[PDB]
């Protein structure tokens, strides 16, 4: 069905090797001069994309046949599979509950005469994780049509298996690729902690700067006193060295070994701290390494099922392999970006009592956290929307509610970065529900 | 639906066509200039060749 | 070589009439012909060498 | 009497929506009731034949 | 070997049996108005 196809199709020859050999007066091409059939190894050296018909050399009516059927298998794996934290069959949502430290009060006894029974709620944060990915893969095997493609039952049965191997090698790859997608998701959400580097391919000075910031960062993530500086929920927490994982690409490992860990006499003093996991790369621009816990990946399995059906009118099968699985990220883990590009000064404003429920007429204290990568001032501008009746927040995070407030509020803390001609905002939002009250008349003086 | 047409004289694809009648089967030819055509050729059709009109 | 394939989003609504549809496997191939026919020639007198 | 049918061209693209298409057979019946009903009377008088 | 090859190599026809089936209208080719694969058999059935 393919009348005029030459062997040179996507061939982009830098030179002719045959004219290099026969017009070799003297070069390295002189060693290919006494080869009897160099011009035939030159033609069909790379294989042929489209099989033409070869007539036989002795009797030109006979068609020279195919004598061998090699069927290449491949067994792809997911390197990120160890980050998967189990499987759940029933239910949909996951609830991470996290308790946080509190702020101490100054001892006074004269204030303590009345404020005994007055309560203080814990700083409990809650994160929810749903089922996200819900997919299936589809492969058809027209059994009776493919019996023209094969003349051997052992080969035919091995090819049909290679399709079924290709379905499982598909669900492996997407599970690798969805779990990269979370990392490039979480970076673009502005939720990582950026530590600005220079590109480690650019210099052995810029490389050596990187491992120093790496081992500084991983040491900071594991301190006993904990840190608020490395989460997106901005809670005081710590990590462990057995928990840390590093997701560098395969470039940094090669410049780590040859340039840094080679000449070092003690490899325990320049090696990357914690477990090092090698992937191909991230799709963000500037993001080079990522340092996470194993808790940062809440990757659970809801369903894995292959189901078949046979068409009788068209003589085929259909292979529906179903993958339903939770692909979520815990924002309670230490998780560090190592960005080599230019970054904004502020990446996230965090208004940590995200859920609030204030009584109508009641007060509330709000507390904004700023992720400053320029390490500069960035004064918080407060705002309240959605309840535009009488009352709104102060300039320091105190929510006031009017007595006729009947709408779910939204409390905004905003860092104005960017230039004066075009400001760009970094906004932190928290919601406030208003549970109403009674025992008041409509007028006063 | 569709119906059988007997062509009339060398129909070319994408050209505007018009119907007539003769012996029996509706005849198809290129539409005359400055009028309203009836059908669009989807493929070339020989002078006396029977074909279908996909309505 | 049998190559890998795509994901479709799960939809129980569209799965009522789209049972038994077709999705083609991604399969590539190559063909290698016999290139070299060689031929070596040595002679031995076996008596004039005596 | 069941009777013959027509063939359909093998096509995997038209078979995808027509797995459950019906095709009623060609059956023709014919009915045959009892028609003849008669008897043959013959008297044999023995003792006079003797 | 043999790029430009048609199945009608070396054949002079008395008529076209492809056109004789589609243009039958009962003119002795009405028995081939069934046979859904009549064209595929008539193309390569001469060898």
């Amino acid at each position: 069905t393919f009348n005029d196809v030459k062997t040179s199709l996507g061939i982009t020859e830098s030179y002719d090797i045959v004219n290099a050999i026969r017009n070799s007066q003297g070069d390295n091409f002189k060693s290919y001069v006494p080869l009897a059939t160099a011009n035939n190894v030159a033609e069909v050296g790379a294989g042929i994309l489209i099989n033409q018909t070869v007539q036989n050399d002795f009797i030109t009516s006979l068609v020279d046949r195919i004598g061998l059927v090699v069927i290449r298998q491949v067994s792809l794996n997911n390197p990120l599979k160890k980050f998967k934290k189990g499987q759940i069959p029933l239910g949909r949502t996951i609830e991470e509950i996290y308790t946080d430290i509190t702020k101490e009060k100054q001892y006074d006894a004269e204030e303590a005469e009345q404020k005994v029974f007055e309560r203080e709620m814990p700083n409990v944060k809650t994160l929810f994780h749903e089922r996200n990915r819900q997919g299936f893969y589809h492969q058809t095997i027209q059994d009776d049509s493919l019996k023209t493609a094969f003349v051997s039952w052992g080969n035919f049965e091995s090819f049909v298996s290679s399709i079924i191997n290709a379905i499982y090698n598909s669900a492996e790859v997407d599970e690798y690729e969805y779990m990269k997608l979370l990392v490039d998701n979480y970076y673009s959400k502005g939720l990582f902690t950026t530590v600005k580097i220079d590109e480690p391919t650019s210099s052995t000075g810029a490389l050596t700067e990187f491992v120093k910031k790496m081992r500084a960062t991983a040491r900071k993530l594991t301190l006993p006193q904990g840190s608020r500086d490395w989460n997106s929920m901005a809670v005081r927490t710590r990590s462990y060295m057995e928990d840390l994982h590093l997701i560098i690409d395969a470039d940094l490992e090669a410049e780590l070994d040859v340039d840094v860990l080679a000449k070092a006499f003690n490899m325990n003093r320049t090696d990357f701290l914690g477990n090092v996991t090698v992937i191909d790369g991230f799709a963000s621009t500037g993001l080079e390494a990522v340092l996470v816990d194993k808790d940062w990946f809440m990757v659970y399995d809801n369903l894995h099922k292959m189901e078949t059906v046979r068409n009788p009118r068209g003589l085929y099968w259909n292979y529906y392999y179903h993958v339903w699985q939770t692909l979520s990220v815990s924002r309670f883990a230490n998780a560090v970006a190592f960005v080599s590009g230019d970054v904004p000064a502020v990446t996230q404003v965090i208004v940590s009592p995200n859920i609030a429920a204030v009584k109508q007429g009641g007060q509330q204290q709000f507390t904004a956290y700023v992720r400053a990568t320029n390490a500069k001032d960035h004064k918080v501008v407060w705002s309240v929307e959605g309840g535009s009746t009488g009352t709104a927040i102060t300039g320091d995070g105190l929510l006031s509610v009017s007595g006729n407030e009947d709408n779910q509020l939204t409390v905004k803390a905003t860092v104005d970065i960017g230039t004066e001609d075009k400001p760009k905002l970094v906004v932190g939002e928290a919601v406030v529900s208003i549970r109403p009250n009674n025992a008041s008349g409509g007028a006063q003086a | 639906v569709s119906f059988t047409a007997r062509a009339k004289s060398n129909v070319m694809a994408y050209r505007l066509l018009a119907y007539s009648q003769g012996d029996d089967i509706i005849e198809i030819s290129h539409a005359a200039e400055n009028t309203i055509p009836d059908y669009v050729a989807v493929k070339d059709v020989d002078k006396g060749d029977l074909t279908q009109v996909n309505m």
